[PDB]
């Protein structure tokens, strides 16, 4: 698996398009109680200023967050391999194979 | 010295009982008398 | 490089915010203003074209905000795949494992 | 006798663990840890060369090198044999003080060395540089010994200095070294190369004359260059910096 730093890094994304998301669904919820609220009732105008607050607040820190995710990306710079050892934990494997064989009572 | 040969040295020498050249001797002893005994010694080798 | 990403994010919150005024004050200001003062500007002069400007900003704003929005992602998503791929990163007991194993085929042979 | 073509360049400390890892990730080998020793010797001043031929110039005085490998036994403190023998021990030789004193090397006393300044004219890419050079394996007699051998051809000591660092071996025969050098003396042992690690990428050519070969290792030293763009700068260094003739004093270092 993935060290954990990369994976805390992928959390944060996923955390910031799911942010995005919501900004765009409070989007369409601000445009659709703006169209009842030139209609002409105003028991729905308190809401108005709460969605339009919360709306802003989601757009700010989402970029806020995504700003330092990319400030990350200058500092995380200097911070087949595989095939070096491979072979060995093959040949490793093998015999170990080879000691299953060569032992009858542990076939079973 | 450096860690990486020594490594693959120790790797590649731990296969020389089957990878060398098969050998075999016997020695054959006669029992004769008057303290004059031949050795027969008989080595099979595969090169 | 990164500083582009940041400076092109840059506009794209900019342009979101300028946009987001400006529909809002075309939406507010949708009902026509007639004002006897001159300070006021406001000129609806041929009819059904003043509908024409409507849908124009209706376009405009819909083609900007999904436009911006769907770049963003794509902007996110490059990010991650940059994240994943460019970071850059006894013997005795073996000896008679295979005596014991040559004697056996030896004898088996 | 070959045709060394050479690059250079230089490198701080604190990058130094992560470029190790980078020159993995291109070669697909790992480093292998060495060292070595050079005594560099000149023409004795006490005898007057006059067959320097002065109205003709037919040859000048030059240095020659001698160069041995040393055990590690001789570098290694009584602190050091804890950790394994790997490259990792370089990031402890960053002080000026060294366990190999003078009194060993005195106590020492091959591969015998003779080189010529860089081929003039400014159309060269790469450093090419004609090295001449012999084994000496063994000897006997009454006084059997580099010092009196030396000594005996006509040459006497001058200075000596100790490379420590690791090697790279790429494909098509390029060798990528990073030193660090300690010069000593009874006075004591100063590393010129204080605070970081000297690199340098070359490639051994066995006949002048074969120019496709010369090309070819030519075409291979400025792809590793433009591989390494933005990390590290690779130079031709300064032909005047090359020359080890008598006459005239300096050392690149």
């Amino acid at each position: 698996m993935q060290p954990p730093y990369i994976q805390e890094r992928l959390k944060s994304l996923n955390d910031i398009e799911t942010q995005l998301c919501s900004m765009l669904q409070e989007a369409s919820q601000v445009t659709f109680i703006f169209g009842e609220l030139k209609r002409g009732n105003e028991s729905v105008k308190p809401q108005f200023e709460n969605h339009v607050k919360q709306f802003y607040e989601r757009l700010d820190k989402s970029t806020t967050q995504l700003r330092k995710e990319i400030q990350l990306l200058d500092e995380n710079v200097g911070t087949n391999k595989k095939a070096l050892g491979q072979d060995t934990e093959k040949m490793e494997e093998q015999l170990d194979l080879l000691s299953a064989i060569l032992d009858p009572s542990k076939s079973k | 010295d450096d860690e990486n040969i020594t490594k693959l040295n120790k790797e590649i020498r731990a296969f020389d009982k089957l990878l060398n050249i098969p050998r075999r001797e016997l020695k054959i002893n006669l029992p004769l008398t008057e303290h004059k005994s031949p050795n027969l010694s008989l080595m099979l080798e595969s090169p | 490089m990164s500083n582009q990403a940041l400076y092109e994010k840059l506009e794209q919150t900019r342009t979101i915010l300028s946009v987001k005024l400006a529909e809002l004050i075309n939406m507010t200001t949708i009902a026509d203003r007639n004002d006897d003062d001159e300070g006021s500007f406001a000129q609806e002069n041929s009819e059904l074209a003043v509908a024409t400007t409507s849908v124009m900003m209706v376009n405009n704003q819909t083609m900007q905000l999904i436009k911006n929005v769907q770049d963003l992602l794509i902007l996110t998503r490059s990010i991650k795949e940059k994240w994943l791929l460019n970071q850059i990163p006894d013997e005795k007991q073996i000896e008679e494992l295979l005596d014991n194993c040559i004697e056996t085929f030896v004898a088996e042979k | 006798m070959v045709q060394q073509l050479s690059l250079f360049g230089s490198i701080g400390d604190d990058g130094y663990d992560l470029l190790i890892s980078t020159l993995t990730t291109i070669s697909g080998n790992p480093p292998l840890l060495y060292n070595s020793l050079c005594t560099v010797w000149k023409p004795n001043p006490s005898y007057d060369v006059e067959n320097v031929n002065s109205r003709n110039q037919l040859v000048e005085p030059n240095r020659i090198k001698l160069s041995k490998e040393v055990p590690f036994s001789y570098l290694i403190d009584e602190t050091m044999m804890d950790k394994p023998l790997n490259f990792r021990i370089l990031k402890s030789f960053t002080n000026d003080k060294i366990p190999l004193n003078y009194a060993m090397t005195r106590n020492i006393l091959w591969s015998l060395q003779i080189s010529d300044i860089p081929a003039a004219g400014n159309n060269r890419s790469v450093s090419m540089q004609t090295i001449a050079e012999t084994i000496i394996l063994s000897s006997a007699g009454k006084n059997s010994s580099v010092s009196s051998l030396m000594n005996g051809l006509g040459y006497v000591f001058e200075f000596q200095y100790l490379t420590i660092g690791v090697k790279f071996f790429m494909k098509h025969g390029l060798i990528l070294e990073l030193q660090k050098i300690w010069q000593i003396e009874e006075a004591g042992n100063s590393q010129i190369t204080s605070g970081g690690f000297l690199l340098k990428a070359y490639i051994n050519v066995s006949r002048g004359t074969d120019i496709d070969r010369i090309n070819y290792t030519e075409t291979a030293l400025m792809n590793l260059k433009k591989e390494l763009q933005g990390y590290i700068e690779l130079s031709v260094p300064d032909r005047q910096s090359m020359d080890s003739r008598v006459a005239h004093g300096n050392i690149l270092i």
